[PDB]
């Protein structure tokens, strides 16, 4: 392995990051907090391309039942911090 | 327009293309919600004994043991002479019998028979 | 005498003392694998003899 | 001792379609009407070192330079040596 | 074993001079290798006996006599 | 390969046989008839025990390229001048097997161009 | 011979008046005593035999199964131990009893000079074993196992007893020496065919030949510990023994007799070898192999050349040692789950590494992996089965194949993959168990060393 | 069992069961160890044809190759010793009848 | 000195077992170590005899 | 038969290899390719031929394993070549490994794969066997080729694929060091052990221009 | 060595050419087998003169056992056991000489075929020809008893062999 | 996996899953990054074209020769990725996870390493005691009458308690604990 203890910080920052390369996003308007349907005004499809996304990015799959209640940026955080046991 | 897939034994029609699934009716609805209700509250027992901290045992399953007791002890008093079974038994507990004793005994015969002429060259045949 | 019998014999047998060893303290550590290999390139270096007494 | 030191992400704003093959998809998408918004996400793919590309015959020839000059100094060496 | 190097997140990753001066000296021999061979002895690949062509052996060699002796 | 397109195309009785080679008496194409001849005695060659397939009339060179290689053991580079004497042998029996085969190929040609010219007379 | 009949005979006065708490450790230790003093048995000569007296004498045919018998019972009271903790002292003592007479009475078998005398003890060891299995067992079954355990054995060895008798009114004598030279052959005839019948159906049963089994996955599945060791271990012999004793005199009868006998084993292990693939329960998985290798004995006896002597009387004793062992190892998982599926308790190999190691060895030693003497009794019998008929070697390398499949299946269910998330009282394996388990390989890949000590007469 | 729901929580992730349900007669058969019954990228009788002409075609042919040799214009390789008599099988006491090579 | 030791207890100990055990014991019971005879050569010297083999017939020797 | 059996196991498994995703894979095929022309090898009467090319298989194919075993740990567990892409300076060392592994097990003159492989092709070329399993034999040679074609171009060439944290690392010197001993191996043994082992079998001196070259025009 | 005998074990002179390097250049092979003597040899048989030293303090006997001869089967009453007994077991240590003897004749055939290694075909024919007497022999003798064997099936098989044997002789004089 | 599955599966639900196997098995199909890009541009074209339709049975319509179209061309060699229920290390580190309750049977010698671990595990033992007496009337309460209706747990909403049945997912072994 010797793979780097990667933590929330870098979770997000890798989150964020992904999310500012999609043009149809404003890069001022999305914030941690920025819910996808409302605040950013996605269709479902794009959450879907947005999921798929953070799949080849982080190399591991989301199961679709739990990816379509992933809405918000901090919830995608969390779901992949509890999937790899990250502390701080 | 695409060539078609025949589901077989062995390979079975999947989920996406079962047409019945496709058409869902009110009766379908209703059991769905019953199917679910049976298993989530088998979940919920399961849950309820595998959470407690005072067990330290094994959560005993019912259905394993039905399963366990159908297989082994619950076949005699169940079966029947019927012409399938008795036919089947014959078949498959006496044919070969008979078939292996007739092939072992051909090839005996022709072995005994070229002994007995001579005809075998069974030089060097020391351990038997 | 003839020390092909004896180099023959004695690279197979040397290969076998790591399993000899396996039950003593150095398998409990973390110098067994270094320990494998080098057994296997002495091994190695010595069964290279008796094919140069081939050739 | 582990690779734990911070390391740093780039900028967002480095990645851009500019010099990648991601032109040639855009352009044929918007010849019907049609835009990739993931296409800056693979840019990294296009930037870096990983820019310049090298052909198959380009990959078995690793070492053809080295190996020919050593063994045209060889073949002099022993020209040299065995004509005396 | 080896050296510290860090991960580099979507860059080409950091490369020692070592392992590349390696990887092109074992190309190098390789191919040094092939030529010196090729040069020193080409005859196993190309051949170094001719064929015969059986079409130009003369019956006189082949023991045939002009249709009409035997 | 030709000679097999020929033979599974053409007649299969115009072309030879290789199981049944040869199908002609050694004397039928001129009665000289000069022998083969051996180097290498049994003796040497059985202490010598190359194998039962290497024991042809090239076995002479092969006993030679053996004693140099048991010989100037080191460097395995020593000799190649009895490797191309033992080469050399074994392409010339070669050659003298296809100047067999080729032989009963062409005996065969004139036998059948014979037994068609007199078939013909007979039908004149 | 006295000097092993006297000591085990004493071991009972000494079991009864021991102490409340040292019965187990008394028994123990003087049963190894015993069985260090049954060792002198091994050393035969190429000649006749060794011959104790008139009554008692030995042979490197019953040497080994001599030894196997007196080795075993420290193992059984070892392993019923555990489950009779909360027995009271004087039903301890009685179960103790119950295992020195059996003990006792097959060491008599065993030697038995006389076939009268054999035959009374080798029915003598049905009380004990019967008490064991209907008494000391867990499930309702247990009485209808006894049952049939006892009837299906009569019915094979009342008309033995006849035939036996009826012999003696015509030869004079039943002592084995005489037997031995005085044979005289069997003339084709329906008298000759039912003695010849009556004389090997008796043995046949306790094999058990295929078809004639019913009783062995039963016996075994509802015995106790003990009882299981001793049925698969060395109860099964008795037949083997018996039938390798008693076809001096069925000659030449029986190169005619042996076809029902020969088919109903040959297809017999395949059948068996695949039930046991498809088997809910450990230890009826372990009774079918045990009917298995004792269908291949059988082959072995009935073809009757030196080659198949030596190779079954290998494979009884190796097989006589796997089945114990297994039995053991299926029971230390039943103490701990008292639920006796293979299906329920899995992943266990993470939870107890070295308990997967026994298994694994255990296994592979029932796969009859070479060069253990498993495997030297398999090669052997197929040897001779082929120089019989070039045809048996297709049913005994099917056989072969499907054995190695349902032992692996057996070590992979219960072994490997992802334990049971609800059972939480798999506790470390004791010291008892693994020398127990130890106690059971250490014999079988020692005798690997010096095979000759277990290959019969015929060696 | 293999193609039950994956992605389930299940209660015996690697058996793919459920607490309590009933099971299959024949579960034994289907453990993700043995047969597998999943829908297949190909319909079974289409894999069936497709292998058995393949195999079937493979079997004809070299069959044919058997009826048909290839080799080379040569004759038979020439042995000096009367085909090598003495060294293959041996039998010295029978004065074997003579070939003799002709030179060419 | 770590591969000193290493080859002192592993390489040489095990040859000196199976040396002894070989030139001593093995060899002492007949046939158990079988070698192939030596090859010979037209001209070759026997150590045991002393006796020099004849050459060979002269063949042609062109090219 | 043995000739038969060799001439469809190779024809076959290098036929399912050249279509494969999983790099262990395509090696595995790749070896059981190997294992069906010694077979073949050993069909046409030539068995001291096909233990040469045991031993000139170990090599190489030993070492290409051991590179595709380094592709997999440093892109964190991955065999699909679907997700490898631009690795030839990525990681040069393992590149230029499985290069000359590729070259060596391809038949590639002057290598160690050269001195076995195309004295197989030859003997069986020459010899009176079926003409189907000369015809298997052939067609497995280029098909061998193609998909170690297919390995480099699929792994090597083209722009990177795998995910964003690069974890690319070669440098060790455990790794460096049991590469390097197996590429000298597939390099010089060859030539070595080929000159050094007396001849144990009858050369084939005399051939076709074209039939003594066709290896090098298949591949 | 005179620890078995010549004569049973026959075995061929042993002749091997002395070494004629046509190289200037020295061989790795002559110096590993001085290091190898020096370095095993050496201690070697230092340890072994010491313990045949402690052998030759200490040194006692043993011996080979002596059978005489017995009445065999075809000098035994139909019925008297004694006799029958001792017959019998005479007849078992012949059996066991005979697969001795069989066994000496199959280790001097597989010594002959590796010591020939590539000319055993012809070299190991007087070997092939002593093993296949012996083997002839040995089965006419012994084999087809079956695992019961004993001395009166023995002698029964003897009987009808000579039977057989002597109606082919006969009809083939008058004939 | 975390979440109870649903009773069904709505119009909606049919039409993502379809749509993401569709893309994986496209990406599949077209190795490059760009080629992937553009059809798959042209996959999300050719989907939204009939986005919004209105009527039910002409969309149940579709979605029904689009499963034939997609088990047509479905590349049956598909990309999965390393720790998925098909991936080439799918279980690989499950002989690794020992369950928590074994720890309760380790010798005092062993337990006499590591005291603050079980000082900490101690407390956490004690934690769940009281806990589980609180969960079990909290869930009595809270389920309607004739058990649940799906497998969802409700949170806790006191100040002092804890979620209902929370001892088994807090104590996951590990994701890879050895
Ligand atoms: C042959 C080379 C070896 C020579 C050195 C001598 C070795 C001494 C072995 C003594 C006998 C074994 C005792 C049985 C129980 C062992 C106790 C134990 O649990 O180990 C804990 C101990 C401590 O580790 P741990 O931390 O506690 O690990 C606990 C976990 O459970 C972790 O457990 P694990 O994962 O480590 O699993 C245990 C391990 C080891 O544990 C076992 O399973 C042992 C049983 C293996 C054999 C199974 C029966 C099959 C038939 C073989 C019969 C041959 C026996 C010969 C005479 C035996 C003398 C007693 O399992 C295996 O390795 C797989 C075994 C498969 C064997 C495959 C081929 C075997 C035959 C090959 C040829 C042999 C004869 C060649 C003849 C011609 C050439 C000269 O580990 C060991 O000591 C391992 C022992 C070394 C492995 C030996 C395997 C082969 C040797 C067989 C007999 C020796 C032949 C001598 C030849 C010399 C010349
Ligand atoms: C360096 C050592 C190598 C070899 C090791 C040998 C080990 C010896 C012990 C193992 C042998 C087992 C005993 C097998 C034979 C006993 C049965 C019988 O055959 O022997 C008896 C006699 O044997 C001995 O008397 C008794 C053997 C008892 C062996 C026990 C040894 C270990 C005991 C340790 C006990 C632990 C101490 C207390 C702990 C709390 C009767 O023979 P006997 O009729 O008379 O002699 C007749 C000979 N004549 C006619 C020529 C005169
Ligand atoms: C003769 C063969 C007789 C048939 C054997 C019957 C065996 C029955 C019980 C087998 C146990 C079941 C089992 O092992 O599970 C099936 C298991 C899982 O399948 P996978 O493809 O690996 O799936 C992995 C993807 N998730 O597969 C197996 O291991 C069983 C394979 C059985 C193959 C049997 C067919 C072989 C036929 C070969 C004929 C050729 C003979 C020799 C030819 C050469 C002659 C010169
Ligand atoms: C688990 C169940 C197994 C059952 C075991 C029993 C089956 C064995 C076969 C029958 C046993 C009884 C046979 C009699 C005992 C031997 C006695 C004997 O050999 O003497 C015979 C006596 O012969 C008999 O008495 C035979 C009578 C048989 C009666 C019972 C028959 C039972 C059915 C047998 C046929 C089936 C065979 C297979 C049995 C299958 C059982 C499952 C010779 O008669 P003499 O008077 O001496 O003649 C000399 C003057 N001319
Ligand atoms: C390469 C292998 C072959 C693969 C072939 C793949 C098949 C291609 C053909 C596809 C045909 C179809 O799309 S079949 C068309 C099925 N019917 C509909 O799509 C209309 C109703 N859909 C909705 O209302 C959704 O909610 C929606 C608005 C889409 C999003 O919802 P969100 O607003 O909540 O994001």
């Amino acid at each position: 392995s010797d793979a780097p203890p990667l933590t929330l910080e870098a979770i997000k920052d890798r989150v964020l990051y992904v999310l500012k390369l999609y043009d149809k996003i404003d890069p001022e308007k999305l914030s941690v907090n920025s819910h996808f349907m409302k605040d950013l005004g996605l269709d479902s499809l794009d959450q879907v391309e947005i999921i798929m996304a953070m799949e080849d990015e982080f190399g591991f799959e989301i199961p679709d039942i739990d990816a379509e209640k992933l809405m918000c940026p901090q919830e995608i955080v969390d779901y992949i911090a509890d999937k790899k046991d990250v502390y701080e | 327009s695409f060539p078609k897939y025949k589901p077989s034994r062995l390979a079975t029609l999947p989920a996406t293309l079962d047409p019945a699934e496709y058409d869902i009716s009110p009766e379908t609805r209703k059991a769905q919600a019953e199917r679910l209700a049976i298993r989530s509250r088998l979940k919920r027992e399961y849950l309820l004994q595998y959470n407690d901290p005072n067990r330290l045992g094994v959560i005993e399953d019912p259905a394993l043991i039905r399963w366990t007791y159908a297989r082994s002890a619950n076949i005699y008093p169940n079966f029947r002479p019927t012409p399938k079974t008795s036919l089947l038994g014959a078949l498959f507990g006496i044919g070969p019998l008979f078939f292996w004793y007739y092939v072992f005994k051909t090839d005996r015969d022709k072995k005994e028979k070229l002994i007995q002429e001579g005809k075998l060259d069974q030089t060097f045949n020391i351990s038997y | 005498m003839n020390p092909f019998a004896s180099l023959t014999l004695t690279t197979l047998t040397i290969l076998t003392i790591p399993i000899m060893m396996s039950n003593s303290n150095i398998y409990k550590t973390n110098l067994y694998p270094n320990y494998v290999k080098t057994t296997v390139s002495y091994a190695f270096t010595l069964s290279l003899v008796p094919l140069l007494m081939f050739m | 001792e582990h690779g734990h030191s911070k390391m740093e992400l780039p900028d967002y704003k480095q990645w851009k379609i500019e010099g990648t093959p991601l032109e040639t998809v855009q352009e044929k998408l918007a010849a019907r009407g049609l835009r990739d918004p993931w296409g800056r996400n693979e840019a990294w793919r296009y930037s870096g070192g990983f820019a310049n590309n090298v052909s198959f015959v380009g990959a078995l020839l690793k070492g053809f330079k080295w190996g020919f000059a050593a063994f045209v100094v060889a073949v002099g060496a022993e020209y040299y040596l065995e004509s005396q | 074993g080896g050296v510290h190097i860090e991960p580099r997140y979507r860059q080409f990753p950091q490369l020692t001079r070592s392992q590349l001066i390696q990887a092109e000296f074992f190309s190098a021999t390789m191919w040094f290798w092939i030529l010196w061979r090729f040069w020193h002895d080409s005859d196993a690949v190309l051949g170094h006996f001719p064929y015969p062509d059986p079409s130009q052996w003369t019956d006189e060699e082949l023991g045939i006599l002009p249709d009409d002796e035997d | 390969g030709a000679h097999l397109a020929r033979r599974y195309l053409g007649d299969a009785s115009k072309e030879p046989d290789p199981l049944r080679m040869p199908t002609f008496p050694p004397d039928y194409g001129f009665p000289e008839r000069k022998e083969r001849e051996m180097v290498a005695t049994q003796q040497e060659m059985n202490d010598a025990q190359l194998m039962l397939q290497q024991r042809d009339y090239c076995a002479h060179y092969l006993i030679q390229l053996l004693k140099c290689k048991r010989d100037s053991f080191p460097n395995f580079l020593a000799c190649k001048h009895e490797q191309h004497d033992w080469d050399y042998c074994e392409h010339l029996d070669y050659v003298k097997r296809m100047k067999e085969f080729e032989r009963e190929r062409r005996l065969l040609q004139r036998k059948k161009r014979r037994e068609q010219r007199e078939a013909e007379m007979a039908r004149g | 011979m006295l000097k092993i009949i006297i000591p085990t005979t004493m071991l009972l006065p000494m079991t009864w008046m021991s102490k409340h708490n040292m019965i187990w450790i008394n028994a123990t230790v003087h049963s190894l005593l015993i069985s260090l003093i049954s060792l002198s048995l091994l050393n035969q000569l190429g000649e006749n035999s060794l011959n104790f007296s008139l009554t008692f004498f030995s042979d490197s045919l019953s040497a080994p199964l001599l030894v196997l018998t007196t080795w075993l019972l420290p193992l059984m009271l070892m392993a019923s131990q555990s489950h009779l903790s909360k027995e009271t002292t004087t039903r301890k003592k009685l179960y103790i009893t119950m295992l020195i007479l059996l003990q006792l009475f097959l060491i008599m078998t065993f030697t038995a000079t006389e076939l009268i005398l054999f035959y009374i003890l080798f029915e003598a060891t049905l009380v004990p074993t019967l008490i064991i299995i209907t008494r000391w067992g867990n499930q309702t079954e247990r009485l209808n196992a006894g049952l049939y355990f006892l009837f299906y054995t009569l019915a094979g060895s009342l008309p033995l007893l006849v035939a036996l008798v009826y012999i003696q009114n015509t030869t004079g004598s039943l002592n084995f020496l005489i037997i031995h030279y005085w044979s005289h052959p069997l003339s084709n005839s329906w008298s000759n065919i039912f003695m010849w019948l009556a004389c090997i159906m008796a043995f046949m049963v306790k094999m058990p030949l295929y078809g004639l089994h019913l009783w062995l996955p039963k016996a075994h599945v509802e015995a106790p510990i003990a009882g299981s060791m001793v049925l698969a271990a060395v109860l099964l012999k008795l037949g083997g023994y018996g039938m390798m004793r008693i076809t001096t005199i069925l000659n030449p009868l029986t190169n005619y007799m042996a076809y029902p006998f020969l088919m109903l084993s040959m297809w017999g292990m395949i059948m068996t070898s695949s039930i046991c693939l498809r088997q809910t329960d450990l230890k009826s998985l372990i009774a079918y192999s045990s009917v298995s290798h004792m269908a291949l004995v059988i082959v072995a006896i009935m073809i009757q050349t030196p080659w198949s002597f030596m190779g079954a009387t290998a494979l009884m004793i190796a097989h006589g040692l796997t089945s114990s062992m297994l039995f053991c190892l299926a029971n230390t998982n039943y103490e701990r789950v008292h639920s006796r599926t293979m299906i329920l308790a899995r992943g266990l190999q993470t939870l107890l590494p070295l308990m997967a190691t026994w298994w694994l060895v255990a296994s592979l030693t029932n796969l009859a992996l070479p060069p253990s003497i498993n495997l030297i009794g398999e090669l052997f019998i197929i040897t001779a089965s082929f120089s019989w008929s070039n045809i048996t070697i297709i049913l005994m390398g099917m056989n072969m194949m499907i054995t190695a499949l349902y032992s692996l299946y057996m070590l992979i269910t219960t072994q490997r993959g992802k334990y049971t998330h609800h059972i939480n009282n798999i506790k470390p394996s004791f010291t008892r168990e693994n020398a127990l388990m130890a106690l059971h390989i250490l014999p079988l890949l020692l005798l690997t060393l010096n095979p000759k000590m277990i290959l019969g007469p015929l060696y | 069992q293999q193609e039950r729901d994956p992605w389930y929580d299940w209660d015996h992730p690697d058996l793919r069961l459920n607490w309590g349900e009933p099971i299959h007669w024949d579960l034994d058969m289907y453990i993700r160890n043995r047969v597998d019954t999943s829908p297949t990228p190909v319909s079974w009788n289409t894999m069936c044809k497709h292998l058995f002409g393949f195999v079937a075609f493979m079997l004809f042919m070299f069959w044919v190759g058997e009826i048909y040799p290839s080799y080379q214009p040569v004759g038979p390789k020439q042995y000096p010793y009367n085909d090598l008599y003495l060294e293959r099988g041996g039998d010295p006491t029978k004065e074997p009848e003579p070939v003799v090579h002709y030179e060419i | 000195y770590r591969h000193s030791i290493f080859a002192v207890t592993h390489v040489l100990i095990p040859v000196w077992i199976i040396h002894y055990y070989l030139k001593y014991h093995v060899t002492a019971k007949p046939y158990t170590v079988v070698e192939r005879k030596p090859r010979i050569f037209p001209g070759d010297t026997i150590l045991e005899t002393g006796e020099v083999i004849p050459l060979m017939k002269e063949f042609p020797d062109q090219h | 038969m043995t000739l038969c059996l060799g001439a469809i196991t190779t024809l076959f498994t290098a036929l399912c290899a050249i279509t494969q995703n999983d790099i262990k894979k395509i090696v595995a095929f790749s070896t059981s390719s190997q294992l069906g022309l010694m077979m073949v090898t050993i069909g046409i009467n030539q068995p001291h031929l096909a233990f040469l090319h045991i031993c000139m298989h170990a090599f190489f194919k030993a070492m290409l394993f051991m590179c595709s075993g380094s592709i997999i740990h440093s892109l964190n567990d991955e065999q699909d070549i679907r997700k490898m892409g631009g690795l030839y300076k990525a990681m040069p060392f393992t590149t230029t490994a499985l290069i000359i592994g590729s070259l060596a097990l391809t038949g590639m003159p002057y290598l160690t794969g050269f001195y076995s492989k195309d004295l197989i092709i030859e003997a069986v070329n020459m010899s009176y066997t079926n003409a189907w399993a000369l015809l298997m034999t052939l067609i497995a040679t280029s098909l061998t080729a193609a998909y170690s074609t297919r390995i480099i171009f699929f792994a090597f060439l083209g722009k990177p694929r795998f995910p964003p944290l690069v974890l690319i690392n070669e440098n060790n010197p455990l790794l460096i060091n049991s590469i390097k001993r197996l590429l000298i191996g597939s390099i010089f043994a060859g030539f070595i052990i080929s000159n050094n082992i007396p001849p144990m079998t009858v050369p084939n001196t005399t051939m076709p221009l074209y039939m003594k070259m066709t290896a090098l025009i298949v591949t | 060595p005179d620890s078995w005998d010549k004569d049973v074990y026959p075995e061929p002179p042993r002749r091997t050419p002395a070494p004629a390097p046509q190289t200037s250049l020295p061989n790795p092979v002559t110096y590993l087998t001085k290091i190898f003597d020096l370095l095993v040899d050496r201690p070697v048989t230092l340890a072994r003169e010491f313990i045949e030293q402690q052998h030759a303090k200490n040194r006692y006997y043993y011996y080979h056992r002596e059978f005489r001869r017995v009445p065999d089967i075809t000098e035994c009453e139909e019925k008297d056991i004694l006799c029958m007994f001792e017959a019998e077991m005479q007849w078992r240590r012949d059996y066991k000489v005979d697969q001795e003897i069989v066994n000496i004749i199959q280790e001097r055939l597989k010594a002959c075929q590796q010591r020939e290694g590539e000319s055993y075909r012809q070299n190991c024919a007087k070997e092939l020809e002593q093993f296949t007497q012996v083997s002839k022999a040995f089965q006419d003798r012994y084999s087809d008893l079956g695992a019961h064997y004993s001395a009166r099936k023995c002698l029964a098989k003897q009987k009808q062999r000579m039977l057989a044997e002597r109606k082919a002789a006969k009809e083939a004089a008058a004939a | 996996a975390f979440s109870a599955p649903a009773a069904y599966l709505t119009h909606q639900q049919k039409v993502l899953r379809l749509y993401k196997r569709a893309l994986r098995h496209l990406e599949s199909w077209c190795v490059h990054r760009d080629k992937y890009r553009y059809f798959a541009c042209l996959m999300r074209a050719r989907f939204d074209e009939h986005k919004n339709e209105k009527d039910m049975v002409k969309a149940t319509q579709l979605l029904r020769q689009a499963e034939e179209e997609f088990w047509y061309g479905q590349h049956p060699q598909p990309y999965i990725f390393p720790e998925s229920p098909g991936g080439t290390s799918y279980e690989r580190y499950e002989c690794y996870k020992v369950p928590e309750w074994c720890l309760d049977d380790w010798h005092p010698s062993e337990k006499a390493m590591y005291p603050d671990y079980f000082a900490k595990r101690e407390q956490w033992k004690r934690l769940r005691r009281e806990s589980w007496e609180r969960e079990v009337k909290q869930l009595q309460e809270e389920t309607p009458p004739g058990g649940p209706r799906t497998e969802a747990l409700p949170p806790a909403r006191k100040e002092g308690d804890l979620p209902p049945l929370w001892w088994h997912i807090v104590t996951r072994p590990r994701e890879r604990p050895m």
